[PDB]
């Protein structure tokens, strides 16, 4: 599916960004550094929303199952 | 660009709720004070209240007058009134497995209590306030509550949150100083307010030295400090572009009393300029 | 009482691992430096390494010499050697030569921390082997932001879910040395200002939770404006009052601690010579009355 | 006796919290910081009591 594919992409971009920011001097680059942090707190949201949607695309698929057998 | 002062806020007539917040010894109180004074002078037609929950009870120190539970007109002013109030004492008087744990519950109860107290002040006085200025406490999360007596609460909060989300109705003003640790705490705060959907558009940057434009050019140490302060100003500038960042000067020692608080609060309106405005400060200090 | 300096640490022979940490522009680096120098001079028999992960790469600036990946003897010293190293670059290269790894790893705390750390260690060992010479004590100039050492909880969270190895076994090896107070300790840097102090307690508490010995605070940039012959700046006087105000608080709050109250040398301390001159006051506490000139002479050159 | 104590802790902790909220952390850093240390303690004690009770359920339930 396309949701897992994206979740991984985010989780990966976020990681790559993290490591890049860890190589910047927050005291000598407060603006740049603070920006990248803002971008991370964003990705954590996007990634926690994707994760929640997937968990609920399970509940959505799963409802199509118990509906089958024991709706009968 | 956006103006490097708070003129648009001081003149605004739409705002009922202005919050002043700043962690760690950065000017917060004389900032609360200064804004309140400027607003009141700029809008003589309206009634203003400066209320403070800071446990240091220091509106009284700032004004060198003794305020408290009872809203009282600042002496020598006819539209500014101040109350110092401890909400814990208010909440405790009204009084854990369920409440104690949950965030914003005690926050909200405490808050609602303050509100109630204000209303009581207006009713009895027969006079109402047009705009309050909150001198927030330097530590905590006063407003993290923005996320039968159950319903009663949630219904109150949603009432509040409706007014606090209206940018024309209510805004937050951050205080800080041009130093890494304070700046950091400052962004943290902005972010948190943004999450609550509170308008935040203005940073006050206190204690700046402007050592270049100083005629004493004395202290090699304050020069060296000024270089740090500057260094970060430059960062702040390219990071809160669409913000009103006011760069206030350092008045050495302490600002107390209506007179000097006033003299000083002018630079929130028309940004301070080390060249022309120097004396004003050197005159505040030399008295001290 | 407990002595208001770091003399007992500078002279200690049991310590292999000394960490220096401090968030927010409080002296951390020249502190790392100063300790390293003092230890080295006080213990000429041993070999010392100052290693820094700070991205600002400023051991090189402090010493006015250019260090890097390769441990190199500090010029004009015969037992102090320095390396500046970026662990991300080291860890990233290991991943390189070696997105699925991120679903499991990326999330878990201390994992990337520990991998990164292990990598540094590995790198050090490589330095000793090739050189044929080994170091007796390292002094870590920690990064000013992050949680370099929050991987010291991994061994606990990894045994929990193991019932539900190479790494967890490494970490438990490390953690064994880092929990030995005679083996390794932490030195906090701060300045006498609310925000820094607060950040400092936060840190102490965090270290205590990791079971790392923390006994020493360095308090930089103090003014001592009372004992100053220029008695010049009314502003610095007023500042000195704040600084003082909190010293008094610090005093009654970290009683059993070695809190060293270092002076403010205006401007910047660079080069072995001055770094040395200055690092003496970590051993024998500075005294504004007798020691004034030493500082006024460091500044007036600047 | 476990519930009885858990409530007592949870209550003492609360009362302390509110008392500390009336102290100026900038004007009383020592005192204020102390009380905070006491709180982070009580949160441990209270989270241990809560964990024991939850596991005094698993102990009774196994019977
Ligand atoms: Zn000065």
């Amino acid at each position: 599916n396309e949701l897992s594919k994206k979740y991984l992409a985010k989780v990966k971009e976020r990681h790559e960004l993290k490591e890049f920011n860890n190589s910047i001097s927050a005291q000598d680059n407060y603006a740049k550094w603070t920006k990248n942090n803002r971008k991370l707190d964003s990705l954590d949201k996007e990634i926690n929303n994707l994760k929640d949607e997937i968990q609920s695309e399970n509940k959505a698929f799963q409802a199509h199952l118990h509906k089958l057998e024991h709706h009968h | 660009t956006v103006e490097p002062n708070l003129h648009s806020l001081i003149t605004s007539t739409t705002h009922k709720w202005i919050f002043v917040g700043g962690k760690g010894g950065v000017g917060k109180t004389t900032s609360s004070c200064s804004i309140a004074i400027q607003m009141a002078l700029s809008q003589p037609n309206k009634q203003f209240l400066l209320i403070s929950t800071d446990p240091a009870h220091n509106l009284s120190d700032a004004f060198g007058e003794k305020f408290g539970k009872d809203a009282r007109k600042v002496t020598g002013m006819n539209n500014l009134s101040c109350m110092e109030i401890d909400p814990s004492a208010a909440l405790k008087d009204m009084n854990a497995d369920l409440t104690g744990s949950i965030p914003g519950i005690d926050e909200a109860l405490s808050f609602m209590e303050v509100m109630k107290h204000i209303k009581r002040q207006e009713q009895g006085e027969g006079e109402t306030f047009d705009t309050v200025i909150f001198d927030t406490a330097p530590t905590g999360h006063t407003l993290r509550f923005l996320q039968g007596k159950l319903n009663e609460l949630k219904a109150n909060v949603e009432t509040i949150r409706q007014q606090f989300t209206d940018p024309d109705l209510t805004t937050f003003v951050c205080v800080c100083i041009s130093e890494f640790l304070s700046l950091y705490e400052t962004e943290r705060l902005i972010q948190e307010l943004i999450s609550y959907d509170m308008d935040v558009n203005s940073i006050i940057v206190n204690q700046l030295l402007f050592a270049e434009n100083d005629q004493e050019h004395n202290c090699k140490r304050c020069q060296a400090r000024w270089k740090m302060q500057k260094k970060y100003l430059d960062q702040i500038d390219e990071l809160y572009e669409d913000f009103h960042v006011v760069k206030m000067p350092l008045c050495a020692g302490e600002i107390r009393g209506l007179n000097n608080l006033t003299k000083f609060s002018q630079f929130l309106n028309k940004e301070y300029n080390p060249i022309t405005d120097g004396k004003v400060i050197y005159e505040l200090e030399d008295k001290e």
